[PDB]
């Protein structure tokens, strides 16, 4: 089986086309840490710790272009799919622990043993390396989910609350000349107020979860950095 | 000769027709892995004996050398003995792109050779096989083109109670 | 985190020291470390050699995450059914008076 | 005079950002939006 | 002419292999009986009894792929472990 | 014997199961909020990275929230 | 250099000559070498002969130490000319080159004919001795300054920026010495008053904790062949 | 569901079938037809690429000896839990 | 000066982005792609009338069917096949006669 | 001016990609059946007896 | 639910692929 | 055998379930004012900022105990 | 005898439950955030160590959540 389907930017393309032919200059990043890693001077990394900045830019970009273009009615999310979204954190994910682990420095793992010597190693200090190690993939997964159910729980919440708002403007805006006018108007007004809130909600939840997606895989990619010391 | 492109069409048609794999044929496809193991065990065993020569003095002292790990007394022997076999003679010990081929174009050469050869030899057996695998295999070789429902056609055997289909 | 340097030869505890699940494997008991995983963690992390607990563990999970995964889940052999269909091996053989055809010469 | 564009801002505030420096300050104490 | 009984009622209780075969012979079964129809009509078959023989195809492509495991002594090894009588026991025991 | 059931009312009985965890929900959110006027009480100044910080934070449990609201909606929709 | 049909017209002359003068020069640079290597292995300090191994402070990765694996032979000159030690290095880019066309052709058996006509048509990758005039080697000059001009502003960039951003120079003679490092090649720079500018960079990376991509880039600038 | 059936596409064109051994067999004849000629020794790593990592899988797939019976890939009904044929 | 993104055109830039620069993104990339077309690229008949028309399967025409039937039009008539041969119908050409004949 | 004449032809590109997209492309697998395909099968054996 | 399913992922996850491997470098430039 | 069976009363079982979801909210704004009340004491010069915050947290969770209202109404018509 | 029972909306109950355990999750990161704002407000400077971990704890508090989803999508679809 083979699918023949379009995105849903055409338009946003086009837009994109005409407003980018000549340069103009950025300084609002929705992730702005991922171009300042180290905050104490003459620390400096021989990991190649920049190179998340383009990969960074272009999710922030298309999510963008995907997400907050949604709001507007009957806009479509042509990647909302679980699996989907799977496939792209595992690129991400996968991608840089394989960076990592392609480096063949195998002290670089010590510190998944966690504790002290104190501890027993057997029967506590392997117990939390195994929990570790399970806790970065958790980390992945968790990451991709709860970027699916965001968006979809939100987009279900928007649609139920127009379906009631459509019905309740269209069979019942009569009451207007009748008696029972006021209960009309206060629950009109109620209607508004809950229409603006979850508009003013969704756009600023859609750009925060943007900044968690992009945040977990920095946090990824910090905890095998090691910084050394200029003498 | 390029036996893999002939056995192909082979293999796919005998996994698309695997009910009729005989006991026999199954046993060549065991002893076709069993020399895939073997084959990349002593492909393996070969590089290391290769990466093992031509590792660097300073190398070995530090992984033959003290300390030891378990420190029982063989372990110590042991190391100490392949240390001064290795450190006695003069050893070429190159670095990047020469080790790289040192190492590995003798291991891939060894391992495609085994292969090759093992790929034959499957080839040979299905071959001299009697049964419906064998006679494919045969017909491919002579028409260069896999017939497919050969085992209906030829009516090949089947268990008792499902004869029926035959009875034409 | 920090910079990780690796322990001089003097700094490493001797092997005797090293504590197994039940007691020290000293003399007498030295051919037992090989089989005590215990007594090889302690020495390791006495060694300042974790990474042979941590890598195996990790690269394992990944092995699992990445490979062996959905080969299990797609490939895996399910658990056999109570009644059994075994092979009766009479399949595949040529019918009696076919002539087959003559292997290449 | 003309209506056209000038050297790009990208909606910063020059006398805020963190290279306030590299824009001159004039007499009213507004640095420059360019060089 | 009779159908075989490919029902989940039926199949349940019943090997794959047999299940694949009843399945095909029926295949057959309803191709013939449409071939016979055609002809009988005196139309061509191929522009009616497209369908079945699709049906026909298949069926054969199952039945061919499926290849009843050998009893040898792996096997057999794996079977007695799993089945053990505490198992055997407690199947029999539930009513499923 | 071999018996088969379905109850069309069961999802139902579901549904408000998962409305109870917005009761987790709403109460994080007060607790935030409840010590967001106390750091603002003596550190007035620093008001700006309190709020932002609160905000973050009802943010992540209106995630929590969403997550069982979409399942109250698939077991009452469907 | 962009490839061009009259170069391409060259080379295809010269392939077979090349191919005769590339096997005398190999004939010639084995023994050069074999004389240098056994110098060095018997004349070499212990550290340089045994290879000793040299571990990045951070993720403990082996590379070349310049003080201990970079040894100079004070007193080659009694076996090894300076004429011959130009010719081992002539020869060794030739013959990185040269394996690197070898190995792709074993790679990729006869598919790589399209590949060797783009090749001819260039004289980047192509040995010197494939040149049989002066004008040819003129032009095999000016394509091998090309690439040099191509690649070596980004390792300096990349050089400059990366130590600007993460680092600054401890006094005002290393300031200068910093800042006159990379001043282009119109004005002429005093080495006194830039050498300073080696130990400031030995306390920031040596040569042991070269970055890989800035190692591309000088290979780059050195026409050596990265792929 | 009339909620759920919001979360789709809106721009699918058209669709196209084929059948795994159709495009299957389509691609080991383009194969066989690229790694034939004699310039390509069969020791090549070229070649070695196309052909072993195939025959390994193909072997592996013989080889299987499963005590469980795995329904086929391309059933003309999968949605019935009860009826693995 | 010489830079890749802007010296270089398109294809060659692309190339040099997904080999020097993420390279280890596009591998697994093209593994993960590998995997979906290997493993999630089948979509059974049942499948398409539960979930694959946007209104629901209209069965008052089964489209399904007619595919299904120009498929195998298309495939006796350009492979030659005979699909009166015996193993199709399982019973040899004068038993399928007499069978007409009978009904 | 590369850039710019580039941009010009992808946006007249784009906007008669998205004019088609949006007013003249019919869905596929219509109910009725009055709009759009229903699919088909591709890659057909043709020519190859054997094969069945 | 579409978006948990998966009888068509593959081409569905073909946008994505696309995106990253041939419209993110007309982006980049 | 296969039943079909549907239950008439059970959507009175969601509806409750999901009015619980009310008890988190109510608490929430207690702590909220609660905390209010405190941070007034503290730093009285800010009480007018700190009852906007308050306010403001509560909306955020009158609009949770909505949410799960909103499930309650639909079950119990629905 | 033994009579063997398939129910179908069972379910969706036990999918209702497992929500429940993201009350325990909202609250506990309402908790760690509330925390934050008075460390915040105690030793502002220190903001940023706080800060990630708050963010360290919201991972973890998130993760076990999710094993809750895992069942309960597991299950939903049971
Ligand atoms: C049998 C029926 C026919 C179909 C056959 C199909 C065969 C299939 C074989 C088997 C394949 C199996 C696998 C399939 C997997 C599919 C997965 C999938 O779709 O995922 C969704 C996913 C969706 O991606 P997306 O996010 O929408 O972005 C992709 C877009 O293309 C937009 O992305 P972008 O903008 O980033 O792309 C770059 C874009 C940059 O932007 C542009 O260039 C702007 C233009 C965009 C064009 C592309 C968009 C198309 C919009 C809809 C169609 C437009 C109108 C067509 C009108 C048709 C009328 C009948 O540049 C281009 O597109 C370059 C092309 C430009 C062409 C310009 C031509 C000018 C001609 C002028 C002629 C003048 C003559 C004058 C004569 C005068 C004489 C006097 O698809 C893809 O990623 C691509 C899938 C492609 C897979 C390969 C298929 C094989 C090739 C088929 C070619 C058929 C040609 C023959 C057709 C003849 C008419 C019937
Ligand atoms: C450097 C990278 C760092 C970054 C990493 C980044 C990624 C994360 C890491 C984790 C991985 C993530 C996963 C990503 C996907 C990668 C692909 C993947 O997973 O595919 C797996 C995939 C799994 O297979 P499958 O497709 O699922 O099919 C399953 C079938 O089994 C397939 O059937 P088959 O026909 O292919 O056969 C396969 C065969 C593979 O094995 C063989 O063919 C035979 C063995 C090969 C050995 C290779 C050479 C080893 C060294 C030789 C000796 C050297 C020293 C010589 C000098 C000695 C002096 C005394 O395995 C077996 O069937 C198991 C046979 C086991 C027999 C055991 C018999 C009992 C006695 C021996 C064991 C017990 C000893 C107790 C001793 C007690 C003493 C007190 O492929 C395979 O694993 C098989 C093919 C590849 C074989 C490669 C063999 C070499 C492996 C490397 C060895 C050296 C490095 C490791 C040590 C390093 C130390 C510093
Ligand atoms: C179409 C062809 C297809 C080919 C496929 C095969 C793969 C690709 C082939 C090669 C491609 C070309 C490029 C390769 C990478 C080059 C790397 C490089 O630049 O190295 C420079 C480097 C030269 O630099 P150097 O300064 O002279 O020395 C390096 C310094 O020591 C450096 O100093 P350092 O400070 O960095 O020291 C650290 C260094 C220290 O290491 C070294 O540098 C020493 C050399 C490597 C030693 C490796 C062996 C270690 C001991 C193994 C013991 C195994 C026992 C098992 C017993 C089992 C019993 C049952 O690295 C390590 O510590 C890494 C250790 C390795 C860890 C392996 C972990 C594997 C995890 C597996 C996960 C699970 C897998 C799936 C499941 C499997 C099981 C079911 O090269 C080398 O030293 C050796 C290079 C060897 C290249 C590979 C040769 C390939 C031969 C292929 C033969 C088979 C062909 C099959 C064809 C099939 C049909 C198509
Ligand atoms: C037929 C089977 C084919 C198998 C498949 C092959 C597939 C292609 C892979 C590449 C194979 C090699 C291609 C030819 C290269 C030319 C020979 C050579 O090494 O030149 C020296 C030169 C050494 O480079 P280097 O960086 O200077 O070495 C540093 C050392 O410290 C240098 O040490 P040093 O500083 O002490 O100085 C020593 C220097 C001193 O000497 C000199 O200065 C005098 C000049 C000597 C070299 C002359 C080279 C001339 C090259 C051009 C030849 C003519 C081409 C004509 C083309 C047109 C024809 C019409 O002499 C050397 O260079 C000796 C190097 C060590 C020997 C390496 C050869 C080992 C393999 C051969 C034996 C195989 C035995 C098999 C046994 C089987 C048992 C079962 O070679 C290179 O430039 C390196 C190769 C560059 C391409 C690499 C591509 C990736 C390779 C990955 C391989 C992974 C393992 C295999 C599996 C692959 C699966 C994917
Ligand atoms: C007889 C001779 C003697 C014997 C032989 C001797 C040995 C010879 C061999 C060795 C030679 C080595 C030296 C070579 C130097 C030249 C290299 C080169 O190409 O330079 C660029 C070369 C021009 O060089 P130049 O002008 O001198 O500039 C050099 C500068 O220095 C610019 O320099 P640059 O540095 O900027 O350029 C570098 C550039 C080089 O690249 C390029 O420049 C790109 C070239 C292609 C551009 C194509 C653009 C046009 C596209 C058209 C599309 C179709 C249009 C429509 C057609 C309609 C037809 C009806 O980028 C790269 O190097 C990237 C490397 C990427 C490596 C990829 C590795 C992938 C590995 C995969 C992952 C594996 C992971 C491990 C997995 C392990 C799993 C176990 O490009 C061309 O000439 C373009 C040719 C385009 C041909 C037409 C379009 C393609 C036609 C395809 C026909 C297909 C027919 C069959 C179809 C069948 C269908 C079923
Ligand atoms: C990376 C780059 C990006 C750009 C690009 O390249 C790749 O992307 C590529 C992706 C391409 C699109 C992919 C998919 C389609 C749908 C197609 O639509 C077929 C519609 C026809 C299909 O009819 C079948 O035609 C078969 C022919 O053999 C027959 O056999 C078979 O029997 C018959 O059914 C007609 O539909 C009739 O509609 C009527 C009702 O309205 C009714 O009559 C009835 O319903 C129905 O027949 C029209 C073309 C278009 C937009 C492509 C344009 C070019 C691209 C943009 C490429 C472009 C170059
Ligand atoms: C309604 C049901 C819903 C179910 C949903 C279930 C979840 C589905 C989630 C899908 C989206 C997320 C996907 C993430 C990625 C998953 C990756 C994965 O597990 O794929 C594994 C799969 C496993 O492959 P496989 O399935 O072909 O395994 C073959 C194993 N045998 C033969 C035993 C059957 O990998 C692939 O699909 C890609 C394989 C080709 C690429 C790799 C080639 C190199 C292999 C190297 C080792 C072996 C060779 C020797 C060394 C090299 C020699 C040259």
């Amino acid at each position: 089986m083979f699918l023949f389907f379009f995105c849903d930017l055409f338009w946003l393309r086009l837009l994109l086309c005409m407003y980018y032919c000549v340069w103009s200059r950025l300084c609002f990043i929705v992730y702005f840490n991922c171009l300042m890693l180290i905050f104490d001077f003459l620390l400096f990394c021989l990991f190649d710790l920049y190179l998340f900045v383009g990969l960074c830019l272009f999710l922030l970009l298309w999510f963008m272009l995907f997400n907050l273009y949604s709001l507007i009615l009957y806009y479509c999310i042509t990647y909302l799919n679980l699996y989907l979204l799977f496939c792209i954190v595992f690129l991400l994910y996968i991608a840089f622990l394989f960076l990592f682990c392609f480096l063949c420095d195998f002290f670089l793992f010590n510190n998944l043993l966690v504790g002290d010597s104190f501890m027993d190693v057997f029967f506590i200090r392997f117990l939390l390396c195994f929990l570790e190690c399970f806790s970065l993939l958790c980390r992945c997964l968790s990451t991709f989910l709860r970027l699916f159910c965001n968006l979809l729980s939100s987009h279900f919440l928007l649609l139920m609350f127009f379906d009631f708002f459509y019905f309740i403007f269209v069979f019942f805006f009569y009451g207007v000349f009748c008696y029972w006018f006021i209960l009309f108007i206060f629950v009109f007004c109620f209607c508004l107020l809950f229409y603006v809130f979850l508009y003013l909600l969704d756009l600023f939840a859609a750009i925060l979860q943007l900044f968690i997606f992009c945040n977990m895989i920095l946090q990824l990619i910090m905890d095998f950095l090691l910084f050394l010391l200029f003498v | 000769t390029k036996y893999e492109l002939k056995m192909q069409y082979f293999d796919e048609w005998m996994i698309r027709w695997r009910k009729f794999q005989t006991e026999s044929d199954w046993e060549i496809e065991k002893g076709r892995q069993w020399w895939r193991r073997f084959n990349m065990a002593v492909s393996g065993a070969l590089f290391c004996g290769l990466v093992l020569y031509t590792s660097g003095t300073a190398t070995l002292k530090r992984q033959y050398g003290l300390p030891h790990f378990f420190d029982i007394g063989v372990d110590g022997q042991a190391k100490e003995t392949m240390l001064k076999t290795l450190t006695s003679r003069w050893r070429y010990t190159p670095q990047g792109y020469g080790r790289v081929l040192i190492t590995g174009v003798p291991t891939y050469i060894l391992f495609v050779t085994l292969e090759h050869y093992r790929e034959r030899r499957r080839m040979q057996q299905y071959l001299q096989q009697n049964t419906v695998f064998g006679e494919q295999m045969r017909r491919l070789l002579s028409t260069g083109k896999i017939e497919e429902y050969l085992p209906v056609n030829i009516k090949a055997t089947l268990p008792a109670s499902q004869q029926a289909i035959y009875n034409y | 985190g920090e910079l990780f340097v690796r322990p001089k030869l003097e700094e490493i505890p001797p092997a005797d020291q090293c504590r197994g699940f039940f007691g020290p494997l000293n003399d007498s008991l030295k051919f037992l470390r090989l089989l005590d995983i215990k007594w090889m963690m302690n020495r390791a992390v006495a060694m300042r050699r974790e990474y042979l607990i941590a890598t195996p563990t990790l690269f394992t999970f990944i092995w699992m995450f990445t490979w062996k995964g959905a080969v299990i889940y797609f490939w895996g052999d399910r658990a056999p059914p109570r009644r059994m269909d075994w092979n009766t091996e009479e399949t595949g053989r040529l019918p009696l008076g076919f002539k087959p055809t003559p292997a290449p010469l | 005079v003309g209506n056209g564009p000038t050297f790009s801002t990208g909606g910063e505030c020059m006398n805020t950002c963190d290279i306030q420096n590299a824009f001159p300050m004039n007499d009213r104490g507004v640095r420059s939006s360019s060089p | 002419f009779h159908f075989h009984d490919v029902s989940n009622d039926a199949i349940k209780g019943m090997p794959p292999s047999e299940a694949l075969h009843k399945h095909l012979e029926n295949a057959q079964l309803a191709h013939r009986i449409c071939l016979a129809k055609a002809l009988k009509a005196g139309e061509p078959p191929v522009e009616k009894c497209a369908l079945t023989w699709g049906e026909v195809l298949i069926r054969y492509q199952a039945w061919s792929e499926y290849r009843p495991p050998f009893q040898d002594s792996v096997a057999q090894a794996k079977y007695k472990k799993y089945w053990s009588k505490k198992r055997q026991e407690e199947d029999d025991k539930n009513p499923f | 014997s071999t018996v088969a059931i379905s109850v069309q009312g069961l999802h139902y009985v579901g549904t408000g199961l998962a409305a109870i965890a917005l009761a987790g929900v709403g109460l994080g959110i007060g607790t935030i909020f409840g010590n967001l006027l106390v750091a603002c009480a003596r550190q007035p100044n620093l008001t700006k990275m309190l709020f932002n910080y609160a905000i973050l934070g009802f943010a992540l449990t209106e995630a929590i929230g969403l997550f069982a609201l979409m399942l109250a909606f698939l077991m009452l929709f469907s | 250099m962009q490839g061009s049909w009259s170069v391409l017209k060259k080379n295809c002359s010269n392939f077979f000559p090349g191919l005769l003068a590339f096997a005398q020069q190999t004939q010639e640079a084995y023994g050069i070498w074999l004389r240098i290597y056994n110098r060095q292995q018997k004349y070499g300090p212990t550290d340089f002969v045994e290879q000793s191994e040299t571990f990045s402070p951070d993720y403990h990765k082996r590379f070349h130490s310049q003080d201990k694996n970079m040894w100079v032979d004070k007193e080659l000159c009694t076996e090894v000319s300076q004429k011959e030690v130009a010719r081992l290095m002539t020869y060794k880019l030739d013959m990185w080159r040269m394996a690197h066309c070898a190995g792709a052709l074993l790679a990729t058996g006869g598919y790589a004919i399209p590949f060797g006509l783009f090749w001819l048509a260039n004289d980047t990758w192509v040995p010197s001795s494939f040149n049989l005039t002066g004008e040819e080697l003129r032009a095999w000059r000016e394509a091998q300054d090309l690439y040099r001009y191509r690649s070596a502003p980004s390792y300096l960039t990349d050089t400059k920026w990366h130590f600007d951003f993460h680092a600054y120079p401890w006094n005002e003679t290393q300031e200068r010495a910093w800042d006159d490092l990379f001043e282009k090649n119109d004005v002429r720079r005093d080495p006194k008053v830039v050498r300073p500018a080696a130990e400031m960079y030995d306390g920031f990376i040596k040569f042991e904790l070269i970055r890989r991509k800035s190692l591309r880039h000088l290979c780059r600038s050195m026409n050596i062949p990265t792929f | 569901s009339n909620p759920a059936d919001h979360f789709r596409p809106n721009l699918k064109a058209l669709t196209l079938y084929a059948e795994r051994q159709h495009y299957v067999d389509r691609w080991l004849h383009v194969k066989e037809r690229w790694l034939a000629p004699w310039y390509l020794p069969w020791w090549s790593p070229l070649f070695q690429l196309g052909t072993w990592y195939s025959q390994r899988s193909r072997n592996l797939f013989l080889v299987e000896n499963h005590l469980s019976y795995r329904p086929y890939k391309f059933r003309r009904n999968d949605e019935d839990r009860n009826n693995p044929y | 000066v010489y830079t890749r993104w802007k010296c270089d055109r398109l294809p060659v830039f692309q190339l040099k982005l997904f080999t020097q620069e993420y390279p280890m993104h596009a591998a697994v990339g093209i593994f993960t792609i590998i995997f979906l077309w290997k493993h999630m690229s089948h979509c059974s008949e049942e499948t398409e009338r539960k979930y694959g028309w946007w209104a629901g399967y209209p069965y008052w025409r089964d489209p399904i069917a007619r595919r299904n039937e120009t498929k195998y039009k298309q495939m006796i008539i350009n492979n030659d096949v005979d699909i009166t041969h015996p193993k199709w119908t399982g019973c040899s050409v004068e038993q399928l006669e007499e069978l007409s004949r009978v009904v | 001016e590369i850039q710019s004449r580039k941009k010009y032809f992808q946006t007249l590109g784009y906007l008669v990609a998205f004019i088609y997209l949006y007013f003249l492309m019919p869905k596929e697998k219509s109910f009725s059946g009055l709009s759009g395909p229903d699919g088909h099968w591709i890659m057909l054996p043709k020519g190859r007896p054997e094969l069945f | 639910l579409e978006p948990m399913s998966t009888w068509y992922l593959a081409s569905w996850a073909m946008v994505w692929y696309y995106a990253f491997f041939f419209w993110m470098p007309m982006v980049w430039t």
